[PDB]
Formats: structure tokens, sequence, C-alpha cells
């Protein structure tokens, strides 16, 4: 019940910029925390970052702290993720997941979506 | 804190009930509830319980969850093995720092 | 740098948590604008043990926390860094480092429904001795070994879920109070929340 479309998953050289858009649909999207998660090829899931429902509170993980930002738009609700200075470990499939209602922030998780594969290589 | 270790993938014959264990990596299980997800190979993960432990969004009685303090681990019981059950599963929870911790993953296989 | 802090949604919630399961919302990278929070309604608790609320706007912090729950009247005093009580050392304990606030308020004006308030409970029965953050979310039975019970009747064991009996036709002292505390901590990491200077 949640449509997720992004721009693409084109590779980039180490030390680049990438913007991922997670615009969704539906009717209940006023105040719901959004979690950016990643999954490496040949590896399990790995949480990247999260943002509150109102767009005020936002934080990230330990290994991806300092080079990634996440924002949320409400009137045209959309989850924006800015990734700068990528490394060799950032090549993974990224997803953006919802959660339960606004009261509990660490309890409940709705359908995630589709996600996209971002690769970081260095060649011609 | 530490990624919760998940046991090796398992296989089961149809017509039986399987049990998946999820052991806490560090500390104790005295934290928020632990949930599960169903991710088919090449598909998006789907949750097995809607909010805490009650009727999910389309799994009538197949998936059930429990917590064992004697072993200090989560237990996912899957009854009525079907062809759509052979897939990867991950147990996800939260720590004392509002970080989303996942598991190593377990592939449930159905014998044909 | 950032937008307004979402604290406006913390003090205005549609359904708060219980004592056995309490919210732990992590707040970071916002503005500490307590000018609106200072001139609020005449509540019954506006105490901050850490520092003065006036000088708090000029103090940087790495990450802050917000824990909201609902207790009775006689249980508000038990929220302190080290104190005895049925909730202070059994269900909700704080170490000797809390530098936040204990802001709380009564909400017995809109909950006037005489139908049985069997939704909130505090799990009086427990076996916690250390680890002040020893929470509990399961639905086990109160036991300590020695051939525990395995039935429903019991008569030697008991179901460790005692719900409240909040009714509008009561007096002071046994009234519901929503308490929201702000846990502060500083580690080896750059600060995020500082407040408007």
């Amino acid at each position: 019940e949640v449509q997720l479309v992004e721009s693409g998953g084109g590779l980039v050289q180490p030390g680049g910029s990438l913007r991922l858009s997670c615009a969704a649909s539906g009717f209940t999207f006023s105040s719901y925390a959004m979690n950016w998660v990643r999954q490496a090829p040949g590896k399990g899931l790995e949480w990247v970052s999260t943002i509150s429902g109102s767009g005020g509170s936002t934080y990230y993980a330990d290994s991806v702290k300092g080079r990634f930002t996440i924002s949320r738009d409400n009137s045209k609700n959309t989850l924006y993720l800015q990734m700068n200075s990528l490394r060799a470990e950032d090549t993974a499939v990224y997803y953006c997941a919802k959660d339960s209602s606004s009261w509990y922030n660490y309890y409940g998780m709705d359908v995630w979506g589709q996600g996209t594969t971002v690769t970081v290589s260095s060649a011609s | 804190d530490i990624v919760m270790t998940q046991p090796h993938p398992v296989s089961e014959s149809p017509g039986k009930t399987v049990t998946i264990s999820c052991t806490r990596s560090s500390g104790s299980i005295a934290s928020n509830y632990v949930q599960w997800y169903q991710q088919r190979p090449g598909s998006a993960p789907t949750t097995v319980i809607y909010e805490d432990n009650q009727r999910p969004s389309g799994v009538p009685d197949r998936f059930s969850g429990s917590i064992d303090s004697s072993s200090n681990s989560a237990s996912l019981t899957i009854s009525g093995l079907k062809t759509e059950d052979e897939a990867d599963y991950y147990c996800q929870s939260y720590d004392s720092s509002n970080h989303v911790v996942f598991g190593g993953g377990t592939k449930v296989t159905v014998l044909r | 740098i950032t937008n307004l802090c979402p604290f406006d949604e913390v003090f205005n919630a549609t359904r708060f948590a219980s004592v056995y399961a309490w919210n732990r919302k992590r707040i970071s990278n916002c503005v500490a604008d307590y000018s609106v929070l200072y001139n609020l309604a005449p509540f019954f608790t506006f105490k901050c043990y850490g520092v003065s609320p006036t000088k708090l706007n000029d103090l940087c912090f790495t990450n802050v926390y917000a824990d909201s729950f609902v207790i009775r009247g006689d249980e508000v005093r038990q929220i302190a860094p080290g104190q005895t009580g049925n909730i202070a050392d059994y269900n909700y304990k704080l170490p000797d480092d809390f530098t936040g606030c204990v802001i709380a308020w009564n909400s017995n004006k809109l909950d006037s429904k005489v139908s049985g308030n069997y939704n909130y409970l505090y799990r009086l029965f427990r076996k916690s001795n250390l680890k002040p953050f020893e929470r509990d979310i399961s639905t086990e039975i109160y036991q300590a070994g020695n051939k525990p019970c395995n039935g429903v009747a019991g008569f030697n064991c008991y179901f460790p879920l005692r719900s409240y009996s909040f009714r509008p036709t009561y007096g002071v002292g046994h009234q519901p109070y929503r308490v929201v505390v702000l846990s502060f901590e500083l580690l080896h990491a750059p600060a995020t929340v500082c407040g408007p200077k």
C-alpha cells in the first residue's frame, strides 16, 4: 500500500554526492518516523539512519556518521537521503521503511517498499 | 550494541512446524520487543506481526512469536509449512540507544 | 542549522506508554528553545536537577532522551537518582547521573470514562536487583525457581500484571499523572544540540 520510486542506482567515484528520494503515497503520512536501512550483497540487513515523524529529530549509525544526512517533507511527504564521500563499503541495496503510529518510536514497522542498489567502484 | 547472532539456515519437510531461535548478542533480553521479517530471495522483506504480537496484516496463524528468559532468546514458531515459506528471515530489535539492530539471517528451506 | 525541536509532539501525545514498557525517544540535532516550555500552565512539577532552565539554552549536548509514562500520585516522588519505593527500585530506576528534568502533569480531565481502565499496568511483581535499566516486556509468571507453577489457577504463584483502577470519583493522592523525563548523557562524540545563543 506504499509506492516507492527513486532516481537510479548509478555508480560514482569515491568522494561523490548522491540524493535518494523515497516519496510515498497513501493517506496516513502525517507524523511517522522513517528508517533508512541497507543490505550488503552477501550480507544481512544493516540500519543506516532514521528521522522522526515531524522531521525534527534525525540521527544515524556509528559507521555512517558524519557523511550522511536525511530529511523529510510533509505537505508533499518525501524522504530525502544525501550521501557524500562514499566508500567501498557503501555498495549495497538501500530501503526506506515506515513504522507504527506516532506514540511509540521504537515499536512497530509497516511495509518497507522497493529500495535500490548503489555501487561504489573505481575503474574506467 | 553488537549484532545479534542468528543461527545457520535450516530445512524442513512439508507438513511440520519449524522453530527459529534468535539469541541476544550482548547484555540481556530485558529491552524492547523483538520482531521478525520475511524476505524472499529477490523480494522485499515483509513483517510477520503488525504491531506487537496480535493478528498481523495477512498471516492468520502461521507465524507466532515468544520470548524465553531461561534461554534469553526470541522464538519464532511457523506452523503449516507451505511453498511460500522457503525464504530468508531476520530478527530485528532496538538497543538502549535507539539503534535498529538486525540478525545474521536464516534461510528456511522446504523439501520437495 | 536545524529546524524546531519536535518536543511539541512529545508533551502532546494521543496514547502514552506503560511502566513495564516505556518510550525511549532519542532526540538529537535540534534547537533547545524552552521559552515556550517555561511559560506553560501551572503544573505540579517543573523541577530540573541538572542545571537551571535559563542557562540550559547555552549548553551543548551530544544526544538527549525523552521517556514518557503514566503513574499514580504517590509514585511521583519516587522518581529520583536513588530512592526506595515500589516503582523506584522495581520497575523504573535511574542511576546517579540524571541531569535532566522530571516535568509531569495531571490529565484526569479527559479520561472521565467509568468503564474499567484495564489498559495500563506497572508489573508489581519482579525480581530485579541491579542494572537500573532492567526493563520487562514479556508476559511470564512471577517465580524464582524451585519447581515453578505450570497452570492457570496457581494459588502458589500469581500473574504479574496488576492493572490500575483509575476512576473519576476519587480524591487526591491516587490520581493519574503523566511524567516525561529527559535523560542526558555525554560520550566521546561531537555535540549536536546546543540551543539558540
